[PDB]
């Protein structure tokens, strides 16, 4: 099939600013007439929208903001400016070559000063282990940029067998991120052990943010 | 004005299949071809193939090529798509759309061996304080999350659930003043609808 | 046939 490539993965812009989204073909896209090379916006929870089609053509419906530009492999949308209603995730596409194809799609998200991760540690519930499993749950709120590593130790050595991950989309309200990891055992195993560590290590800080705790205590 | 209404959410196990539907409203039905797209839950789209009502002619990409049967009915301006030996890496959500131009709201596709199981709700107890509870093995989504029957609302952060052996897990995060606790109750509500279950858990000190 | 919307397709894939 013909690749689509289109960067940046994530673009990160202040209301207010523009925004240049790129999609780049894996050979010519156009077909005998016209190009169709497309662009898309699609939000959490809903279908994706058609904004440009044949590269340039404004979709029915939406603003002189959204441009689009370009020509045989390379293709230009521009959001001049960026609003509210317009922070969501963007797609381009092609349908001169077949099979029809996507980009892997642009998040465009909002701009703010670097944040510190805000890590919390939780012991398996005594509710829980009197159920018959533990889990441990760190907790990692509010931090920027949104790039993030997590580090289980258990007694020291590190941990990755039985570790799940969850994130969350940039905060509404302070344009945020944070994210949860719940490391996951036996009552029996964890029972076996002492003490129990996650690190997250993040651009804010060069020493990774650890919070630990034992069993003993 | 162009409308797409597709069916509902689908629940169904391996090995079987299913026939989504797709009504078209607003246009002349052989004007548009239909466009099946999906969309795997945080992934990119990938398109599936097309039925164009106006000669019924069709396209099926190579990894639906024997699985997928996509039909119309011009008489209620419906078109459907049928997959076929199901597997839970065809969980995703399938949009059906007239041919890029207009988007249903799409369907989602559950495949999975799992019974409805309710949620098992514990508390995560411990300048501020930051409290929260985990909901483990449940199934199928989705799940809900307040504090304080959602009296609490700024501070909040609820996070998606992760599949661990069919089963659904989440967990959610509440942050409050920590002079507001425990000197002032803090509780977290869990809902399930699909199980008919309900759980409030009151945030206590260890 | 004929009447066919071509905003973002050029054809039917079939052919």
């Amino acid at each position: 099939d013909i690749v689509l490539t289109q960067s940046p993965a994530s673009l990160a812009v202040s209301l207010g600013q523009r925004a240049t989204i790129s999609c780049r073909a894996s050979k010519s896209v156009s077909t005998s007439g016209y190009s169709y090379m497309h662009w898309n916006q699609q939000k959490p929870g809903q279908p994706p929208r058609l904004l440009i089609y044949l590269v340039s053509n404004l979709e029915s419906g939406v603003p002189a903001r959204f441009s689009g530009s370009g020509s045989g492999t390379d293709f230009t949308l521009n959001i001049a400016p960026v609003e509210e209603e317009d922070a969501a995730t963007y797609y381009c596409q092609h349908i001169a070559e077949l099979t029809r194809t996507f980009g892997g799609g642009t998040k465009l998200e909002i701009k703010r000063a670097d944040a510190a991760p805000t890590v919390s540690i939780f012991p398996p519930s005594s509710e829980q282990l009197t159920s018959g499993g533990a889990s441990v749950v760190c907790f990692l709120n509010n931090f920027y940029p949104k790039d993030i590593n997590v580090k289980w130790k258990i007694d020291g050595s590190e941990r990755q067998n039985g570790v799940l991950n969850s994130w969350t989309d940039q905060d509404s309200k302070d344009s945020t991120y944070s994210m949860s990891s719940t490391l996951t055992l036996t009552k029996d195993e964890y029972e076996r052990h002492n003490s129990y560590t996650c690190e997250a290590t993040h651009k804010t800080s060069t020493s990774p943010i650890v919070k630990s705790f034992n069993r003993n205590e | 004005q162009v409308q797409l209404q597709q069916s509902g959410p689908e629940l169904v196990k391996p090995g079987a299949s299913v026939k989504m539907s797709c009504k078209a409203s607003g246009y002349t039905f052989t004007d548009y071809v239909i466009s099946w797209v999906k969309q795997r839950t945080g992934q990119g789209l990938e398109w599936i193939g097309e039925f164009y009502p106006g000669t019924d002619s069709t396209y099926y990409t190579e990894n639906f090529k024997g699985r997928a049967t996509l039909t119309a009915d011009k008489s209620s301006k419906t078109a459907y798509m049928q997959l076929s030996s199901l597997t839970s890496e065809d969980s995703a959500v399938y949009f059906c759309a007239t041919a890029f131009d207009y988007w249903g709201q799409g369907t989602t596709l559950t495949v999975s061996s799992a019974a409805t199981t309710p949620p098992s709700v514990y508390p995560l107890a411990p300048s501020m304080v930051t409290l929260g509870c985990l909901v483990k093995g449940y199934f199928p989504e989705p799940v809900t999350v307040t504090w304080n029957s959602g009296s609490l609302s700024s501070g909040v952060h609820t996070f998606p659930a992760v599949l661990q052996s069919d089963l659904y897990t989440l967990s959610s995060s509440v942050t409050v003043p920590s002079s507001t606790w425990p000197s002032e109750t803090v509780t977290c509500n869990v809902a399930h609808p699909a199980s008919s279950t309900k759980v409030d858990k009151k945030i206590v000190p260890r | 046939k004929l009447g066919l919307i071509t905003n973002t397709i050029a054809g039917v894939a079939g052919l």
